[PDB]
Order: structure tokens, then C-alpha cells, then sequence
């Protein structure tokens, strides 16, 4: 369990009205839930009850594919009809015993006001412990067994907790076995950046990419009627900077991408 | 699942037959775990001729 | 080095002129920002002087002649 | 407790005392005996004057 | 600071905290920034202290390596009273110290 | 050797005409292309539910000297239909008059990219030969879409009104 | 206290002369935590000059601060605060002095403008953290209350 | 103090001779500018800078700009908004940047 | 035809780029020979100084920007050299213009929108 | 550490 988010109450130190036990009691009893998600590496829960009584985890709504565990890890108490609860905890999937109290410090966000953070074990295993017996292998009694005995809560089957440590294993017993073009040549001829009328009437004879002016007459496109014999030295400029001869054939002057305007 | 993969950095083999070998880096609690196997599966498991 | 300055002691003879024959060494070097005798090996300041001590490189009178020299060269320039 | 340069009285323009208004801390005239016996005379001058 | 034990420090060698140091090696760090031009100003540098730079932390060990350190206690009896090792950074908010002295 | 494009002398009467308009500001080198972005968009969105296709298609260039200052002059182009011989027509907008009269008909015969050419070619290298004065009116910008991968070989015309 | 199993054996150096070790499962079923409360204050006075009073329109402030607090110059109910950061929006009516030649020319270019008001805001202490449980808001009766006040 | 230990004379500060870091900025302001000023000429300098009284003991005027050089008040102001705007161009006012924010 | 595209360029830059006649020299033809170029088409362009008192009349009443960066921004020489371009123009100050709650069409040279 | 990986054979599968 990650978060909680909860109505009436703005901090998980105030009081709220209709309970038995205080409100970061709800949260030291929310830690011990278990819940085993299938498909989901985040999903929420929802709790709306009412009444007098003990909340217990059968009260709230569930999902398709969050299989319970307890059905009477007790939450709270309620002691006065009236109450009502709305509660969403959310629930995410990992390892260790960070609280995300390093989510908060890796990462600042902007939080609504009003969540709560829980402080989460995200480890099913509890107590395991082995004893070693003697396998009876008619020539080979030095051989023994592994006896491997397993004390947890719910949300696990054993086998994938045994089959997913070799997993862990021979990713690391492997790496000890197996281990031991120019920028304003490829953009339009208008975004060239030149001066009011140089550039963009070389779009009008087709000529959208610098490599196909290069790839042009110098002769016959100063001999159109609509370049202007000023414009002589923007293209001399460019085709100089750059280090470009006249009709010198450039390889591939577009990409997968060709598109005009 | 998110592990740590370490590639051998350096091996100082000043003669043969000796030899030392680092690693870095790993996930926690994970340098006694591989090489206390490892101690084991070279004190006692190996061809021989005597 | 990082560990011992026993050595450099055997070189001059005096505990607290190490003191003083390697601040000498090192003025050059912090602010005057001069080329080092020793290869660096990652080392601050101190560290490539008392490295340079224990070869028989810096002493009071090397950091004398490395300047007296190194003044009248100088004092050769200005007129 | 840290204090890299932090704020003075106004008689003896010397730091201040504590955690709390940001100190810096004391070094008692015993210690100037413990220094002394090293013959490290320039800390002396540094942990007064500068 | 408390002092604690350490099995794994060498005796030339000593832990120390890293917000501690940080806060202690302010004037060196405001050096070693225009020197490195992260930082454009004095100004501008002390306000790369909160926002958790990788090189905050990098220059802090550039800083602190070969800068040996005094360590004292009250009372001072004897001249062994302070010593001079070098510092470990380490994750703690505690002094830590070689058990042999 | 320059080729003088091909002109005509017209006349012309009131057409009621109906489309969307809206104002724009951008240098004139992108004038052919956000003219015929606009054009894209009224006439991929006429035909998306129209049954029938027009002859002819209507763009209208606007001017609007702002009563605040005459530093900003704002423009309209619009794209708009005609009247045809066609009865059921589904078609946004309000009705636009054409502000007829006299007027001069420029006709376009070639590529895609030369019709900016095609309106490049306005204010420098031809008429004052025949020393032309335009009046108060309306720019009209008439193509033929429907017959147009090359870049496409569309008949376009432009129309400026000319005084006498 | 608390009550919990205690081997007695010499670990690798770290039960070495009266220092304990302790496991990871002490802190992750939270038994030696405490919970300890905070006071802090914020004083406008009259001085001088002026009236020092509590407003939220603080000069050379980051968004951060701004959105945390609300319009009068009051922390939220039921925030987080990490330490360094504004409570209370104070000011002091200040008067006007004269600058190094320097700081004139670079004025002169930016416009930089100030007003007759000195920021002296209140702010958490650094090295620490929490959340906050309580405000009130006092006022000598005669004086002019606030809106959450 | 309750014990005889401490007394009203350990707590109380003297904000008056200048702040450690403070007083390093004023010289980083003061190098700044001289190396700004020198993207600029001689009589363009001598116009903008003692008028401000920058590293000169006194405060020049628009009178004592004017009866110097010729007679001109006028377009000295103006000189300064041609010394103001190639430096509010973005490319010599990097080291004006955090400056700006005091 | 071709010098068409000098008239809104022009609307968008009597900014940043000083654009004298012959950096107007740029548009593919000669200093002399833009200009009747431009004559029978327009009848009136160095137009462009009307731009330029045009161009900085949108920052004098519409932006709240003083007075010194408008007489450099739009790129005329001095804050008397705009001046002297403004009482040819405009007859008026433009301390005594925009400070004045009314303003109408006097002096304000029209863009040109041929 | 090859027979390590032998002697896991049973749980890659």
C-alpha cells in the first residue's frame, strides 16, 4: 500500500469523528493488508461504509484482478451511525522498504492537499529457514536434499518465489561464466535565414533543400525571371562558408522525410 | 525488476597461479551473497589428480 | 604519501622544515601554478611536493639555485 | 553542528556560542597546549587571527 | 557530533557526514565552481547548494581529498587528545572514528 | 529574356458569395503558402460532405485599415463558394459580396511551387509597360481544384481591380 | 519502551565497546519512532517608522512558496513543510538609503524598481522537516483584525 | 546563564561591518563592469561612467558634461541609450543576469 | 512582378535588422534602380521612415514601455534624431502625444496595402 | 561458477 487519500481529514495528526482509534492507527493497520494484483503495477480501491460497526476488507469495492488475502484484517472501528467513510488507497507493486519517503525526496511534484503517505514493506517473505537431510541415492549416500520450509503472508504461490531466485541468480552467474552533414545544408531553402528576397524564390523553381541548389546550374538558375543579380552572394556565401563546389553531387540530400510547402 | 549489473574491471596477474580480481558495483547485501558461494565452490569442487 | 611522510624526513633531517621546504614547493604551484617534477597521479598540491621530496628533488637549497638563476635571467631582461 | 562563517558579537567581534544562533565553537586553552607539543605554530596563528 | 565505531576505516582515515561537510566546506566549493563555470556568480553559486547538483557532489570529494581534518574532545590530558586523519564520506549524520584510538 | 506573363482586361458583375472569414498577420513570403493553407482548409472541408464538386473555387483578399492607427492594416482572405447549377449544397458561413466592376485577370499555366511565383510576381519586374492604377476593391484569387505524386500542374488565375 | 530479542556475541566490529547494532526490522515496524512538536512564532511590531504587517505579496519570490500559502500570509492547514521554506509573509516599512556607483548603472539599464518595504519574512529552520497541525492568530483588541484571524 | 556560565553579553549580533559573502559580490559587481565598459569607446565611456561616479571620488552631471566637451547636454543622454541598448542586447549582459537578481 | 516581396517583409522587419537602401541592395537589384522600380508601382520607399514612426507608434501608446528604447528599437539613430523625425512628421512631442488621452490619424503614415 | 549455472537448470525452465 503506497497512499491514502481520505475525506474530512486534511493530516493524518487530527482527529476524526466517529472512531474508536486515532487516524495513523488506520494507518498502522492498513499497512499489514495484503493484496495480490495481477496485471496491475498501480491500481486504487475504494471504501464507502456506513453504520456501526468494524470495517473489515470485505467492506470495500474491489477489482477484477486484486485477489484478497484477509478478509478480517481489522481497519477500524465505527461506534455512531451516521459516520461515512470515503477512502481511496492506492496500491503499487515493488521491493525493499522504501517508504517512498525517497519518492517524495527524489521527486517534487505538485501534491493536492489532503494525501497521505504510507509507510510500505513491499516484501511478502517473512521467516525462511533450511535444514539439511541426507537424499538416499543407493551408490552416492553423500548425496543430501534441501529441505526449504517458508513462513509469509498471503499474495504469493511458492514456486514462482523459487523459480524467480534463479532468475536472479544466473543473470549474475552469467557475467562471471560469458564475461570471463551540415546543419544549414539540411534544411529548406526559406529556412536558410538570408535577406528579404533571396532565397524564397528559389522554392518557386521546386528547390526546397540546400543540396538540390549545389545541384543546380549556376548559369541557368541566375537566368530565370525572378532571381535578382544581388542574390549572386548569398548563394556564393553558403556554397563558400560550407566548403561546396558549383554541381558538385552531394549523396543523399533528404531523409526518409520529404515534404514541401 | 530492476537489478544491478557489474562488468569485471580488473584482474592483477602478477604470476599465474596467483591473483586478484574486483567488481563493482553491485545491489546491497549482494557481496556476501555471491562470494560465500563462490569461497565454497572453490575450496571443494574441482577435478584433481594426487 | 597519503599514509606515511617518514621517508621525506629521512631526506632532510628536520620534521618541521618539511613543513616549511614543501610550503616553499607548493607557493610555487597553488598560485604561481609552476609544471611538476613527478607525474600528478590525482593528487593535490601537497601530495605531488612530499612525493617529490623522497627522490632527493626539492630541498632548501634546490629551491635556492631553481631561483637564483631563475632571478638574475630575469634581472637580465629588464633593461 | 556546522559553522562555515556565520555571525559575531559586537565587543571582541568574535563568533557566537551554540546550534542555535548559528555558533562556531571553542577552543580551550588546554588544546593550546595539546597543539604546542607538535610544534604546529602556524595553526596557532590561524585559529585566533584568521 | 557523537562518534561511533568503524571496522573498515583504515587508521590514517575517518568517516564524516555529508551535510555536514557541505555545510562546513562552503567556501571551498564557491571556488572550485568558477573554476568550473557552472556557476556564473558568488550569488549565483550559493544558490546551487539547494538544488542538489551531481556535482555539488563532485567537487565536495575533489574538495575534501588530501584536506586532513582535526578531531577533538574535552578534557584534553595529554598531547593525543587531537589527531589529524583523513575523511570518509559516509550516509549518517554521525561522526565515525577508528576504534583504535 | 523575360517572358511576359499572359493578361486580360475584365468586367465584372455582382456575385453573391458565402464562406468563412478571419483575419491574419505574417511577411509576405508565406503568402502563397498560408493563402493556400486556408484554401486547404475550406475546400477538404466543403467536399468531406459535399456530394458534388464545383467548377470553380473563390479566394478574396481583404484589406481593413484599423480605425486605431494606420500602422497595422488588417487583411481577409477568405475561401468561398460560387453560385453553379447545382441545387443541394450543405456549406457553412455567411453571405460575402463581390466587389465588382473593373478588373484585371492574370492566367497561370504550369507547377505547384510556381504558384507563388504566380504571386510572387506582383509589385516589380512587368506592368508600369502599360502604367496600370489600381482602385478600391477586392483581391481575387481563382483556381480549378478539381483536376489536380508530382507537384500538380493547376490552372490558377489571380485578379487585381485596376482604374483606368 | 519497548521490548525485544538481544544476542550477545562480538559482531564484526560494531558491538565493540558499548555501541549496539540493531536490525533493519526495527525501522520498518516503526517501534523506536517518536513524535516530538514545534513551536514557532512571527511578531509584527510597530517600529519608527511604520506598521509592520503580514501579507502573502512578498518581492523576489519562487512559485513554489507562493502556492503553499494563502492570500492574507497563513501556511495551509495541514501542509508538508520542508525546512527552509515561508510561513508567514512579513515585510517592514523601510525607509531609503544611497548605493555604490556600480549598482546605479546596472539599475539604470534593467529599471530595476523597488518599493519603500524590507522582506523580513519568517521561514522554517533548515535541517529539519514535518508537517503542520495548528495555526491561531492573536491581535491586541483595537487594532485592525486580519481576515483569517 | 543559571549556572555561572553565560550572560546577556554572548547573544546579541553586531550587523554593521558587512556580510562574508556580501562583501565578496561588491568586487564581482565591480569587476563586471569594468570588463562591460570595455566593450564600448573612450568617449562613449567617459560619458555614461563619471556621470554615475563610477571608481571617481565625485558625481558628474549633465552642466559639467556640457560645458566640457563643447556645449551639448542634449544628446549625451542619448549617447548612453545607444550604451544601454547594444548591452540590453542579450550577449554582454550574461554577467548582468544575476546581478539583476539581488 | 518581382519586388513584391520587399512590402511585408517590411511589415516585419524595420526590427533588429537596420535595413538601409543598401542593405534594401539585398533584394536582387541596384541602389538606384529599386527605386523607380518601386515609384510607378506606388507613387511614393526609403515609406520605410514612415514604418519606422509607425513602427514605433505601436510602442509608444500600446506597450508600456518609456520612451528611450522606442527612438532604438525601431531603428532610427537618436532620441532627437526621432524627434526631429517626429515633429516633421507628427508635429507634436511624443511626450505631449501619448501622454494625451485622445489620438486620431494626423501624422501616421498608412502601410501600404497596394 | 559454469556448474553454479549447472546446477540451476531445473528453474530456467
Amino acid at each position: 500500500v503506497t497512499e491514502v487519500e481520505i475525506d474530512g481529514v486534511l493530516h493524518e495528526y487530527s482527529t476524526k469523528e466517529g472512531v474508536q482509534e486515532d487516524i495513523l492507527e488506520i494507518l498502522l493497520n492498513l499497512k499489514g493488508l495484503a493484496v495480490r494484483v495481477q496485471g496491475k503495477d498501480e491500481v486504487i480501491l475504494t471504501l464507502n461504509k456506513s453504520g456501526i460497526g468494524p470495517v473489515t476488507a470485505a467492506d470495500i469495492t474491489h477489482d477484477g484482478d486484486v485477489e484478497i488475502v484477509k478478509p478480517q484484517h481489522v481497519i477500524c472501528h465505527l461506534t455512531d451511525e451516521n459516520a461515512s467513510i470515503s477512502m481511496r488507497i492506492k496500491v503499487q507493486r515493488g521491493r525493499g522498504y522504501v517508504p517512498a519517503s525517497t519518492r517524495i525526496h527524489s521527486e517534487e511534484d505538485e501534491r493536492p492537499i489532503g494525501r497521505l503517505l504510507v509507510d510500505a514493506c513491499y516484501s511478502p517473505v517473512e521467516r525462511i529457514a533450511y535444514n539439511v537431510e541426507a537424499a538416499r541415492v543407493e551408490q552416492r549416500t553423500d548425496l543430501d536434499k534441501l529441505v526449504i520450509e517458508m513462513e509469509t503472508n498471503g499474495t504469493i504461490d511458492p514456486e514462482e518465489a523459487i523459480r524467480r531466485a534463479a532468475t536472479i541468480l544466473a543473470e549474475q552467474l552469467e557475467a562471471f561464466v560469458d564475461l570471463r552533414f551540415d546543419p544549414i545544408l539540411l534544411r529548406p531553402v526559406d529556412d536558410l535565414e538570408l535577406t528579404v528576397r533571396s532565397a524564397n524564390c528559389l522554392k518557386a523553381e521546386a528547390i526546397h533543400y540546400i543540396g538540390d541548389l549545389v545541384q543546380r546550374t549556376e548559369v541557368e538558375l541566375l537566368k530565370t525571371p525572378n532571381l535578382g543579380k544581388k542574390s549572386l552572394t548569398e548563394i556564393k556565401d553558403v556554397l563558400a562558408s560550407r566548403g561546396l563546389s558549383l554541381g558538385m553531387r552531394l549523396e543523399n540530400w533528404p531523409p526518409a522525410s520529404i515534404a514541401d510547402e | 525488476t530492476e537489478f544491478l549489473k557489474p562488468r569485471l574491471v580488473d584482474i592483477e596477474q602478477v604470476s599465474s597461479t596467483h591473483a586478484k580480481v574486483t567488481l563493482e558495483p553491485l545491489e546491497r547485501g549482494f557481496g556476501h551473497t555471491l562470494g560465500n558461494a563462490l569461497r565454497r565452490i572453490l575450496l571443494s569442487s574441482m577435478p584433481g589428480c594426487a | 604519501a597519503r599514509v606515511t611522510v617518514q621517508d621525506a624526513v629521512e631526506k632532510i633531517g628536520n620534521r618541521f622544515d618539511l613543513v616549511l621546504v614543501a610550503a616553499r614547493r607548493a607557493r610555487q604551484m597553488q598560485v604561481g601554478g609552476k609544471d611538476p617534477l613527478v607525474p600528478e597521479e590525482n593528487d593535490k598540491t601537497t601530495v605531488i611536493a612530499l612525493r617529490e621530496i623522497e627522490e632527493g628533488l626539492i630541498n632548501n637549497q634546490i629551491l635556492d639555485v631553481r631561483e637564483r638563476q631563475e632571478q638574475q635571467e630575469q634581472e637580465a631582461a629588464e633593461l | 553542528h556546522a559553522r562555515s562563517t556565520g555571525s559575531y558579537s559586537l565587543v571582541t567581534q568574535q563568533p557566537l556560542g551554540g546550534k542555535a544562533q548559528f555558533g562556531g565553537q571553542r577552543f580551550g586553552e588546554m588544546e593550546v597546549w595539546a597543539l604546542e607539543a607538535y610544534g604546529a605554530a602556524y595553526t596557532l596563528q590561524e585559529m585566533l587571527t584568521v | 557530533s557523537v562518534i561511533t565505531v568503524g571496522p573498515y576505516l583504515r587508521l590514517h582515515q575517518c568517516g564524516l557526514p555529508k551535510k555536514m561537510a557541505l555545510e562546513l566546506f562552503k567556501p571551498f566549493i564557491y571556488g572550485k565552481l568558477e573554476l568550473r563555470g557552472l556557476a556564473t556568480t558568488i550569488k549565483a553559486a550559493k544558490k546551487m547548494v539547494e538544488r542538489e547538483e551531481a556535482v555539488v557532489w563532485d567537487i565536495l570529494d575533489e574538495v575534501i581529498r588530501e584536506h586532513p581534518v582535526l578531531l577533538n574532545r574535552a578534557p584534553t590530558l595529554h598531547r593525543l587528545g587531537i589527531q589529524a586523519f583523513e575523511p570518509v564520506l559516509i550516509e549518517g549524520k554521525a561522526i565515525q572514528l577508528h576504534p583504535l584510538v | 529574356e523575360f517572358t511576359m506573363p499572359e493578361h486580360k482586361f475584365v468586367t465584372l458583375e455582382d456575385t453573391p458569395l458565402i464562406g468563412v472569414t478571419q483575419s491574419y498577420s505574417c511577411s509576405l513570403e508565406q503568402i502563397s503558402d498560408f493563402r493556400h493553407e486556408m484554401r486547404y482548409q475550406f475546400w477538404h472541408d466543403f467536399l468531406g460532405n459535399a456530394p458534388t464538386i464545383p467548377p470553380v473555387l473563390y479566394g478574396l483578399n481583404e484589406t481593413r485599415p484599423s480605425q486605431d492607427k494606420d500602422d497595422e492594416q488588417e487583411v481577409f482572405y477568405t475561401t468561398a463558394l460560387a453560385q453553379d447549377q447545382a441545387d443541394g449544397y450543405v456549406l457553412t458561413g455567411h453571405p460575402v459580396m463581390l466587389q465588382g466592376g473593373e478588373y484585371v485577370m492574370f492566367t497561370y499555366e504550369g507547377l505547384g511551387t510556381g504558384v507563388q511565383e504566380f504571386i510572387l510576381t506582383v509589385y516589380g519586374t512587368c506592368m508600369p509597360m502599360l502604367n496600370l492604377t489600381r482602385r478600391k476593391g477586392q483581391d481575387i484569387e481563382r483556381y480549378y481544384p478539381a483536376e489536380d505524386d508530382r507537384p500538380i500542374n493547376l490552372r490558377c488565375e489571380l485578379l487585381i481591380p485596376i482604374r483606368r | 519502551g519497548q521490548n525485544m530479542r538481544v544476542a550477545f556475541m562480538p559482531w564484526n566490529g560494531y558491538n565493540f565497546e558499548d555501541s549496539i547494532l540493531v536490525s533493519e526490522r526495527v525501522v520498518q515496524e516503526d517501534r523506536f519512532t517518536t513524535i516530538h512538536i514545534q513551536e514557532l512564532a512571527c511578531v509584527s511590531r510597530d517600529t519608527k517608522l511604520g506598521p509592520e504587517e503580514i501579507t502573502a505579496d512578498i518581492p523576489n519570490v519562487g512559485e513554489a512558496a507562493l502556492s503553499k500559502l494563502d492570500e492574507s500570509g497563513i501556511v495551509y492547514i495541514g501542509a508538508e513543510v520542508t525546512g527552509g521554506d515561508i510561513l508567514v509573509g512579513k515585510v517592514t516599512p523601510k525607509g531609503e538609503t544611497q548605493l555604490t556607483p556600480e549598482e546605479k548603472l546596472l539599475r539604470a539599464i534593467f529599471g530595476e524598481k523597488a518599493s519603500d518595504v524590507k522582506d523580513s519574512s519568517l521561514r522554517v529552520p533548515n535541517g529539519v522537516s514535518g508537517t503542520v497541525i495548528d495555526v491561531q492568530v492573536f491581535t491586541r483588541d483595537g487594532v485592525e483584525k486580519d481576515k483569517r484571524a | 546563564g543559571d549556572d555561572e556560565d553565560s550572560h546577556l553579553g554572548d547573544f546579541i549580533e553586531d550587523t554593521t561591518l558587512e556580510l562574508p559573502l556580501d562583501s565578496a559580490t561588491t568586487e564581482s559587481l565591480r569587476a563586471a563592469t569594468h570588463d562591460v565598459l570595455a566593450g564600448l569607446t573612450a568617449r562613449e565611456a567617459k560619458v555614461l561612467r563619471m556621470r554615475f561616479g563610477i571608481d571617481m571620488n565625485t558625481d558628474y552631471t549633465l552642466e559639467e558634461v556640457g560645458k566640457q566637451f563643447d556645449v551639448t547636454r542634449e544628446r549625451i543622454r542619448q549617447i548612453e541609450a545607444k550604451a544601454l541598448r547594444k548591452l540590453r542586447h542579450p550577449s554582454r549582459s550574461e554577467v548582468l543576469r544575476s546581478f539583476l537578481d539581488d | 512582378g518581382i519586388i513584391r516581396d520587399l512590402l511585408i517583409w517590411l511589415e516585419g522587419h524595420l526590427d533588429q535588422p537596420l535595413s538601409l537602401d543598401n542593405v534594401a541592395a539585398k533584394a536582387g537589384y541596384s541602389k538606384w534602380h529599386l527605386q523607380r522600380m518601386f515609384k510607378d508601382v506606388t507613387g511614393h520607399i526609403g515609406y520605410i521612415r514612415a514604418r519606422r514612426l509607425s513602427k514605433s507608434a505601436v510602442a509608444l501608446r500600446l506597450t508600456a514601455r518609456p520612451i528611450l528604447d522606442i527612438a532604438l528599437q525601431y531603428r532610427f539613430d537618436s532620441q532627437q534624431t526621432f524627434t526631429r523625425a517626429f515633429k516633421k512628421q507628427f508635429a507634436q512631442t511624443p511626450a505631449l502625444y501619448r501622454r494625451s488621452p485622445e489620438w486620431s490619424a494626423f501624422g501616421i503614415r498608412p502601410p501600404l496595402r497596394l
